[PDB]
């Protein structure tokens, strides 16, 4: 199986240089080639440029003298890095495998061909936000249980910058009827989302209830426990 | 700049994208799931990799003179998303930019009853002399709701804060509203309300302070 | 004046343009306001002088020109020449003869057999084939100023295409004259070229050459070399294949050297609008853009061989 | 073709045109046909 997450800051200051890491797992970095995709909100994929093996290395002609790929052979990864960022930057950048293809139209000998590229195991994929201000930590305040035989429960997190927040429930041990929501942005400029689960009223247990707020920009991870 | 396609359950669907073609192609095409990554559907114009089922098919890069044609029969609900190509001509330089994608609509659907929850603000928040009530909207089609809160009776003018609408692989759509209140605020009124108007009909669902 | 620029392809830089996409001026069918159509010239017929890059037509500074009708053709047909009363046409029907001395066999005729006459250089075209082995001609085989016409006993066969298909623009210069231009090329960027089966060839090259040892000595080494220079008509293989004039480059079809004792050959061919055949100054020939991909089989049924004087003559 | 009204030959957009000559007339004359010998 083939494998790929990304990984980065997830907020960079204006005129800053944005670095990034392609962590593979499953495959050799040496015996393939690299590429790395972006994709702001809204607009269609811009192909940043693809890396390999032997010097054979090239970029867009767009972002041609602001961006510098490379791998490691030691540490099994792909980088990323961009100088001289602004807000036209900000987007999801994706990490995926590249195979290589030869179209042949004319005679060959003669040159009258071209090879093509195309991705086909892309990664998770990592958010970037290009903006001046600081980092806020998020507050997790519990959503109490209130109403047939079901019963609602969920968490809010409150106030927070930038995008994204993962959200998970008992460590990963509950991912049936799990619903969590878009954030909204407030006129303050922050961000919050909540994320509730349908579960049956039958929990005096105490079936412990506890979602798992994690924050990679602030670093901010927040166990907070359910009850009613 | 956006365009649309839809196409009844079991038909066939038939997309554009990229300008005419002026030499041989390879056209390369892409579909992504929203809120997840572009995965590779068609390579070398009309070449399907492994776990690509026969029902997708492209127009060949040897014709001179037409677009880029994703044709795909038998077309089902999951079908549903964006698709994008990446046109590779003989006679023009390396696009660097992907053409602008396409939307598959998959009618008959047909119609969802949303799944409204109201959470009243938590006993930790007020005690930051802070209050807020949200409304979890979810699993309804098609994503275009309206929400208005209610103190009692009297409509609520300011400190609502309400997400747009985003499918998450069905046709569930979510929607949160969220109304910002002073802890004075909240334990003034008798009950307050978040009434949800959607397509035609209005959920309404209330909370009383304790 | 002609406002040119490279034709509409992706790079690279080894890709010489070949192709220009010239804009210029045309007098309409009124003597007034004027035209700005464009049309697509090769490199070979037109040549910069000195903002844009400006051209010109390569025939403006040595003399005028004259567009060949669309409704004639150059296809070589059969003609026989024939004697009026009181002649007669001897014809020579012995399997070896060289051209010339006595005629054991001799015999009359009143027309000639129907010789097709196909203008080219280097490789003779769809000619008469020899009997048993290959003939060897010259008027003077100690005089290396002298040419050497061979003959050929089995045909070699060779394919000619022009992978593009053109599009004719007829641009209206009148009242009554009418301009055929080349308009934008459907499809792919190709060169034209011609294939020469490589089994075919090593057997009649070294057919020949066992042929060239019978009056070079017996024990001698033959060696095959590509022309000196020149001028483009003496330097190619110049032919007329569906209206087109082809330029090609036979470096591939004379690169041997030979001792005492499975695909095709493609060959690079350049194609000119504007020709100077014959010599001839004063009249020079537009051939006119033909539509869709010409494809042509000829037969290679002889050789126009030159031998250099740098000697050491009783070596190689 | 297309201030005032500006036209052109009609022939200027289907062929050459060359002015007959005021020297000669286009007046029918006899013409006697006839066959040379042996015929
Ligand atoms: C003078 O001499 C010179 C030199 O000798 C000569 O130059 C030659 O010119 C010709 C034409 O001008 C030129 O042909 C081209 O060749 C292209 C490549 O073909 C070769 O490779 C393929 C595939 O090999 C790859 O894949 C292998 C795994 O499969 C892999 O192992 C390889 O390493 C490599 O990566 C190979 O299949 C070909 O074999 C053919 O020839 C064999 C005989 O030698 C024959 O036995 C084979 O069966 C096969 O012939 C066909 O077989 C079936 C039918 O039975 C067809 O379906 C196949 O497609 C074969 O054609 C070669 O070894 C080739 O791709 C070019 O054809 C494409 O491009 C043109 C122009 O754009 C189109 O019009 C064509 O329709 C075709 O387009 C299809 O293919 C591309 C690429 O895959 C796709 O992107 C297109 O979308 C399209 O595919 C779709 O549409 C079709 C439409 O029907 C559909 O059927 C498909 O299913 C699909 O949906 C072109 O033919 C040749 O390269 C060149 N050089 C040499 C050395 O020959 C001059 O011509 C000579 N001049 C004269 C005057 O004589
Ligand atoms: C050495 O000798 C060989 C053998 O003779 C010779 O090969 C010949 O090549 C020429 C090309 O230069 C061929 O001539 C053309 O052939 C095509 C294809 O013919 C097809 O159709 C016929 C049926 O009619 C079939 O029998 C045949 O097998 C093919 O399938 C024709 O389409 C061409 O016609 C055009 O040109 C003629 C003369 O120039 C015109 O009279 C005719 O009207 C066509 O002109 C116009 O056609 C269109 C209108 O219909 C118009 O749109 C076009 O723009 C164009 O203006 C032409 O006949 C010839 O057939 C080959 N010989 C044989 C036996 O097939 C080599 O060329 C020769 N080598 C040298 C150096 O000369
Ligand atoms: C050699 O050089 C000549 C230039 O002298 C080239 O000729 C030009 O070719 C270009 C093609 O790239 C032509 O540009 C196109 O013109 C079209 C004409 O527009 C018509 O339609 C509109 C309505 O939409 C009318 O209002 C108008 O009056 C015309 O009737 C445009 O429609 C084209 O637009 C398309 O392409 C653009 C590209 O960005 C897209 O964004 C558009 O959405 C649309 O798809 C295009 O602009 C140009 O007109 C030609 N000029 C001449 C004088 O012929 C040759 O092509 C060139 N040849 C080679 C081999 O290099
Ligand atoms: C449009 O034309 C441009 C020409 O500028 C072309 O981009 C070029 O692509 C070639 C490869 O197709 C690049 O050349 C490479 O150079 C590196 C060294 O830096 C080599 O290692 C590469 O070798 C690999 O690729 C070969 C391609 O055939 C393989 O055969 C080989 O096994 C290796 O895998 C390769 O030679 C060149 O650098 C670029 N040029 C630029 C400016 O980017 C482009 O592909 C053309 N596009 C179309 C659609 O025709
Ligand atoms: C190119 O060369 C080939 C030779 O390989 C030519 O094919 C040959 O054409 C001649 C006619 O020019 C054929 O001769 C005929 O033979 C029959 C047999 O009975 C006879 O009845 C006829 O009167 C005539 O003499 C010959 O058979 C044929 N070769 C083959 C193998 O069929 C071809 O015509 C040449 N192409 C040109 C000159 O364009
Ligand atoms: C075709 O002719 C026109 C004239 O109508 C040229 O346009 C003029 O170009 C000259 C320089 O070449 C300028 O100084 C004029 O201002 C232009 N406009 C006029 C005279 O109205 C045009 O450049 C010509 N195109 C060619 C030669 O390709
Ligand atoms: C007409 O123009 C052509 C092309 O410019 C001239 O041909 C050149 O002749 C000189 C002779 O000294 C060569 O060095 C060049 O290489 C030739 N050019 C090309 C493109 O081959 C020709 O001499 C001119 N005729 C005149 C001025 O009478
Ligand atoms: C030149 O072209 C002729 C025909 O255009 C080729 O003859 C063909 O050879 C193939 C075998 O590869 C046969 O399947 C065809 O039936 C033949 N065609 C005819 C009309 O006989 C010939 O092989 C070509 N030679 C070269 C060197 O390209
Ligand atoms: C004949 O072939 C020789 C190659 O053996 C050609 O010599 C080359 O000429 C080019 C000039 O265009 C030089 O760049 C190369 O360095 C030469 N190669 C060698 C090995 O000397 C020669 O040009 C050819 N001549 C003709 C008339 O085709
Ligand atoms: C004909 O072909 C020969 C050889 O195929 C060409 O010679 C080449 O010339 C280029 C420079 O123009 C050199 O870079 C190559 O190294 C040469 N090839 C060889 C094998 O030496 C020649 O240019 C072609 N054209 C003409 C007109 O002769
Ligand atoms: C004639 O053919 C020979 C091959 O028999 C060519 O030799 C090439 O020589 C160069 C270096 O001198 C090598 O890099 C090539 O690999 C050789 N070719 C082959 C096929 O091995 C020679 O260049 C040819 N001459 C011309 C003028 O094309
Ligand atoms: C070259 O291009 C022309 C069009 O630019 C092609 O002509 C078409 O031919 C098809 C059938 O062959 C007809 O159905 C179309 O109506 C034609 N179009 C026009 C505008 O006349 C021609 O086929 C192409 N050449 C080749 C070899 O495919
Ligand atoms: C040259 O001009 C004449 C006159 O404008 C054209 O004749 C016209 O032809 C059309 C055919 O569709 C008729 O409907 C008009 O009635 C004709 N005009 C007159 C005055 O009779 C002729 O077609 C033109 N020739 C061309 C453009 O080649
Ligand atoms: C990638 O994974 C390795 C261990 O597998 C880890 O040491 C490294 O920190 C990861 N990369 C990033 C950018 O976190
Ligand atoms: C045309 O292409 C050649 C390729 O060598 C290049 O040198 C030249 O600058 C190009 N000219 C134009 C106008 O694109
Ligand atoms: C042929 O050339 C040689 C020397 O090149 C000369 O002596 C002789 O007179 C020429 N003519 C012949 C042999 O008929
Ligand atoms: C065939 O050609 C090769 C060179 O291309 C030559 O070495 C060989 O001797 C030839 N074979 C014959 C039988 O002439
Ligand atoms: C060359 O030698 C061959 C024998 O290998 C012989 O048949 C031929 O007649 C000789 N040619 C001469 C002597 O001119």
């Amino acid at each position: 199986q083939v494998h790929l997450q990304e990984s980065g800051p997830g907020l960079v200051k204006p005129s800053e240089t944005l670095s990034l890491t392609c962590n593979v797992s499953g495959t050799l970095v040496r015996d393939n080639y690299w590429s790395w995709i972006r994709q702001p909100l809204g607009k269609q994929p811009e192909w940043i440029g693809y890396v390999h093996d032997s010097g054979d290395t090239n970029y867009n002609p767009s972002l041609k003298s602001r961006v510098h790929l490379s791998l490691d052979k030691s540490k099994n990864l792909v980088s990323l890095r961009l100088t001289g960022v602004t807000a036209a930057d900000s987007a999801i950048y994706y990490c995926a495998t590249t195979k290589h293809g030869r179209r042949i139209y004319g005679v060959v000998a003669f040159k009258e061909w071209f090879t093509y590229f195309y991705m086909d195991v892309w990664g998770k994929g990592t958010s970037v936000t290009v903006s001046s201000a600081s980092t806020k930590g998020p507050s997790v305040f519990p959503l109490a249980p209130s109403s047939g035989g079901t019963a609602a429960l969920g968490c809010l997190v409150k106030d927070y910058f930038p995008e994204p927040v993962t959200v998970s429930w008992n460590s990963g041990a509950l991912t049936s009827g799990v619903h969590t929501f878009p954030a909204v942005l407030q006129s303050s400029g922050l961000y919050s989302l909540s994320s509730v689960v349908t579960v049956p009223s039958s929990s005096l247990g105490t079936q412990t209830y506890i979602c798992n707020v994690n924050h990679k920009p602030s670093n901010t991870k927040v166990d907070k426990r359910v009850e009613p | 700049a956006p365009t649309f396609v839809s196409v009844a359950p079991g038909q066939t669907a038939r997309i554009t994208c990229g300008e005419e073609s002026l030499g041989s192609r390879s056209v390369i095409w892409y579909q992504q799931r929203p809120g997840q990554a572009p995965s590779l559907i068609i390579y070398n114009n009309n070449d399907r990799p492994s776990g690509i089922p026969d029902r997708f098919s492209g127009s060949p890069g040897s014709t001179f003179g037409t677009t880029a044609t994703l044709t795909i029969t038998s077309v089902e609900a999951g079908d549903e998303a964006d698709y994008y190509c990446h046109i590779w001509d003989s006679r023009r330089p390396t696009n660097w930019v992907f053409g602008e994608g396409t939307t598959l609509i998959v009618l008959s659907q047909p119609k969802a009853a949303p799944s409204v929850t109201l959470f009243p603000p938590s006993s930790e928040e007020l005690q930051a002399n802070k209050a807020t009530l949200v409304c979890l909207i979810s699993d309804f089609y098609p994503g275009a709701v309206t929400v208005a809160w209610k103190a009692d009776s009297s409509p609520v003018k300011a400190g609502v804060e309400t997400t747009t609408p985003s499918k998450q692989s069905n046709n569930k759509y979510a929607a949160s509203s969220y109304l910002s209140l002073t802890p004075e605020q909240w334990k003034s009124h008798k009950s307050y309300s978040c009434q949800v108007t959607h397509e035609g009909s209005t959920v309404e669902k209330t909370v009383a302070p304790t | 004046t002609l406002q040119c620029t490279n034709v509409t392809n992706n790079i690279t830089d080894d890709m010489r343009g070949e192709l220009k996409n010239c804009s210029f001026n045309m007098t309409t069918e009124l003597r007034d306001k004027k035209q700005k159509v464009y049309s697509l010239f090769y490199r070979l017929d037109v040549v910069q002088i000195n903002s844009n890059k400006e051209y010109r037509l390569i025939n403006c500074n040595t003399s005028a020109i004259t567009q060949a009708c669309p409704k004639v053709s150059f296809e070589p047909i059969p003609i026989h020449y024939c004697a009026p009363a009181g002649f007669a046409i001897l014809k020579c029907k012995d399997k070896k003869f060289n051209g010339t001395g006595p005629c054991p066999s001799v015999s009359t005729v009143q027309c000639t057999h129907g010789i097709k006459p196909v203008v080219s250089t280097q490789l003779l075209l769809n000619g008469s084939l020899a009997e048993e082995e290959v003939m060897i001609r010259s008027e003077n085989i100690t005089n290396n100023a002298k040419n050497i016409l061979v003959q050929f006993n089995t045909p070699v066969q060779i394919n000619c295409t022009r992978p593009n298909n053109n599009t004719r623009k007829s641009i209206r210069i009148g009242p009554g004259q009418a301009f055929y231009a080349t308009g934008d090329i459907i499809g792919d960027i190709r060169q034209a070229h011609c294939n020469v089966s490589k089994a075919t060839w090593n057997e009649t090259l070294g057919k020949v050459v066992k042929q060239l040892r019978k009056h070079f000595g017996n024990n001698t080494i033959i060696r095959f070399a590509n022309s000196s220079g020149g001028d483009l008509e003496v330097t190619t293989h110049s032919f007329n294949c569906g209206g087109e004039f082809f330029y090609c480059n036979t470096s591939g079809l004379f690169n041997s050297t030979w001792i005492s004792n499975n695909d095709s050959i493609t060959l690079p061919c350049r194609i000119k609008q504007i020709i100077n055949m014959w010599q001839r100054i004063g009249q020079a020939m537009y051939a006119p853009p033909i539509q869709g991909v010409i494809r042509c089989v000829s037969n290679i049924t002889g050789l126009i061989l030159t031998r250099d004087g740098g000697s050491t003559n009783s070596t190689t």
